[PDB]
DNA sequence: TAATGCTTGTGCCTTTATTAAAGAGGAAAGTTGCGGTGGATTAAAGCACCATCGTGCGGAGAATACGATAAGGCTCTTGCTTCATTTGAAGTTATTGACAGTTGAATCGAGCCGCTCAATTGGTCAATTATGGAGTCAATAAAGG
DNA sequence: CCTTTATTGACTCCATAATTGACCAATTGAGCGGCTCGATTCAACTGTCAATAACTTCAAATGAAGCAAGAGCCTTATCGTATTCTCCGCACGATGGTGCTTTAATCCACCGCAACTTTCCTCTTTAATAAAGGCACAAGCATTA
């Protein structure tokens, strides 16, 4: 059995990501999240589709721009592996 | 020409608040130009708040809905109370 | 409807990292990951729940969330 | 003639902020409601960081506020500090912070 | 009745952004030389951001820009990019970007 | 309601830098949210400039310092020198 | 006027890296500090100089760079 | 003769010079600067002084800041010493 | 521990200049009055938002073998800190002068507000072409030999 | 280098939907006019920014000595990665109900404009005392033993 070694997978599909506009989070699971966190400010709250299909796209790009952040702070530390340190470092440095 | 400034009732406030505390001329500008920046936050947010619907005036909503925007958290709800409030007394008087 | 914060799987994370130039992940990163994008859910829902609420709506539109994206910082084109 | 502050029970002036909301051209008409709620959130605000700043001073033994006593309270809260997060204080300093691996 | 867009030589509508800087508030009264000043600041900026989509698109053997064009030509240029830095493009996508330290 | 917008404006201009090139309706919403976002930014930053100088008026004068103030470097400069191109124009004739 | 940046002595630097909590400071830091400093002092005259040249007048006043200040996110209190 | 150990003096100079609100940078070279650096936009400037002395208190308050989030990233490195790297990072993570 | 340098924290007198206090008057807040324009109320339609249902299939959860990456430990050498000497430039004070910011008027240019109109553009319906999807081939690169 | 194999770009053909185009109306830019104000120019005053000189003295520049911290190298073990199997619940298509968003009409009430009064706040002047500065002194930390 051929099994390519560890690592070029990972480097195919940060190449393959990278060309695509799709949204990468499943709809139904991410609406049912915002709906969730909505219920806490208000109850008995209705959605407009479009509504919904903003804030994932935001979601989805603030995601993948905080991990380009923690994969420099990682890189930084001379290491390839991302971990919870590097995205608390990335974030306090933004002031969040 | 007569310069305009809240020193006057931030002293008032200081003297309800700290009896025997005194502040500093520079502490006061401070305070004063801290309360101008929150004016003008609101004001703004207000004005655009107003703007999204079409409404040509603003009234207590629009100043409580951008007290609730601007500032964060207990804050928000406290100067929500204290506003509520003191639009109350004023009306029912 | 709870606990759906689970429903942001390890693979969607993973994908969103390797969207990001990520070439290897923690273990750690998904839990962190679901808490940083809770509060940021937290925060834009909040203020466009607020926005909406101020014009006597029941329903949460796109230009209530664009206007919240836009307070932070964070202007969003092509839901205008 | 009875001033809007004393018919409200504010310290701060009512027809000052109503003639700067409409100074300001943030609308064409401003509601009689209006500058008595805005009145009322800076008077809150004042008193809140006045209050902070006299403690600040208190316990750093001094009878007058300066400065540093506000840099200190609006540093020392987190509500401030998240609305003042952007803000320089001049002459305020900074809040004395060494990190725990630099210790001897 | 001849347009001031043509007018003034430009393809923008003058007499629309004139309407819109009066009815905005932005001030009492508005000059007859503002809108077309603005007019003409708009259409180049829209110019120079179609013209990098356009190029962007045909890099790509494609006859349409589509919002990924419009992402590549904005992240592609410094002055843009330093405009656009905190914009989020709906269906943009990322520059494609991987680190020399990550490369086998 | 009729909704404004400059699809016709941007596909001229786009007919006039690529004949050949088509554009999307999502590509050309985006420009249309570019251009209403870089309209509203001078329009406030101009407004923010008259309040200053306590002119009751907005001139090609507030415009111009808008766009230095607000566009960065050379994207800057072209802007200033069509605007005053397009002035120019407009005045002479 | 030339090469006044070096003005910016390396006592001077190191007094601000102390009170920012720094321990050991590298040699090349002092560079680094002088070039991220005449940037932000570029980025602040260039927005004030537009400001005061905007109201016909030729001397800089304090208000100018609050406003420039103001533009960064940057608002500085006590020069009002 | 008597010597301190290296860093004992650096952490009662951390100590002393945070809890003091002076200017530290000197007056006049800051103010040449300034005036060397508006010389390049406009020339034959005039200077208030209360608009030098909020340059240089911004200027100042902008280094501190700059130099606690060089001071993290240099920890999160397992330094102590800061190096121009960290002064890369920290302004890339904030944006600039 | 322990003695000693040693820098910093603490207690007391001075002054000063920095803040607390009083006044003239003028500049802005309160009041009355009017009225039309904006906001609150109500009825109605229509679309949009939600809850239900079926299926079926690609993506998610769970093991399993494993190898390579993070982490720990040792060594060294070199770069940075601490101390001391010499110096040179910033700080403070007093002086002068002229440039430029500001206030006050006259005023002539110019932009706001009405009324008409009609021409440009936006909602609605038709479409064919550029792109999406499926299937196949050739080119590319990676891994074990 | 080489060979096999998994992966992807290209290439082609068909579907499809969606971007371009034509058309009716609708509402809004343009033209003319009247009219009040504002922003331009001029003038004088007056505030202060720049340039000068002088002296002191403390902070910066430089050199030595030395030591400890960053970096390189080796070893290990454990933990993320790639591959396979099973399954499960998301996505798509249809439906049906209803509620809530938007629009139109009406009424009423409330805020802008104006003039007058009046009384409250703001530069100018006066003082008094809190803290910086200086001086003497105690005290806990650092350091080498």
């Amino acid at each position: 059995p051929h099994r390519f070694r560890p690592g070029t997978v990972a480097l195919r599909e940060i190449r393959k990501y990278q060309k695509s506009t799709e949204l990468l989070i499943r709809k139904l699971p991410f609406q049912r999240l915002v709906r969730e966190i909505a219920q806490d400010f208000k109850t008995d709250l209705r959605f407009q589709s479009s509504a919904v299909a903003a804030l994932q796209e935001a979601a989805e790009a603030y995601l993948v721009g905080l991990f380009e952040d923690t994969n420099l702070c990682a890189i930084h530390a001379k290491r390839v592996t991302i971990m919870p340190k590097d995205i608390q470092l990335a974030r306090r440095i933004r002031g969040e | 020409k007569n310069v305009e400034t809240y020193k006057i009732y931030i002293f008032k406030v200081l003297k309800q608040v700290h009896p025997d505390i005194g502040i500093s001329s520079k502490a006061m500008g401070i305070m004063n130009s801290f309360i101008n920046d929150i004016f003008e936050k609101l004001a703004q947010e207000s004005s655009k708040l107003a703007r999204y619907n079409k409404k040509p005036t603003i009234t207590s909503r629009e100043i409580q809905t951008a007290v609730r925007l601007v500032l964060p958290g207990e804050l928000a709800k406290h100067a929500v109370s204290e506003g509520t409030k003191a639009v109350t007394k004023f009306t029912s008087s | 409807l709870r606990d759906n914060i689970q429903g942001i799987t390890k693979p969607a994370i993973r994908r969103l990292a390797r969207r990001g130039g990520v070439k290897r992940i923690s273990g750690l990163i998904y839990e962190e990951t679901r808490g940083v994008l809770k509060i940021f859910l937290e925060n834009v829902i909040r203020d466009a729940v607020t926005y909406t609420e101020h014009a006597r709506r029941k329903t949460v539109t796109a230009m209530d969330v664009v206007y919240a994206l836009k307070r932070q910082g964070r202007t969003l084109y092509g839901f205008g | 003639a009875t001033s809007r502050s004393s018919k409200a029970g504010l310290q701060f002036p009512v027809g000052r902020i109503a003639r700067f909301l409409k100074a300001g051209k943030y609308a064409e008409r401003v509601g009689a409601g209006a500058p008595v709620y805005l009145a009322a959130v800076l008077e809150y605000l004042a008193a809140e960081v006045l209050e902070l700043a006299g403690n600040a001073a208190r316990d750093n033994k001094k009878t007058r506020i300066v400065p540093r006593h506000i840099q200190l309270a609006v540093r020392n809260d987190e509500e401030l500090s998240k609305l003042l997060g952007d803000v320089t204080i001049a002459n305020g300093g900074v809040m004395p912070n060494i990190h725990n691996l630099l210790l001897p």
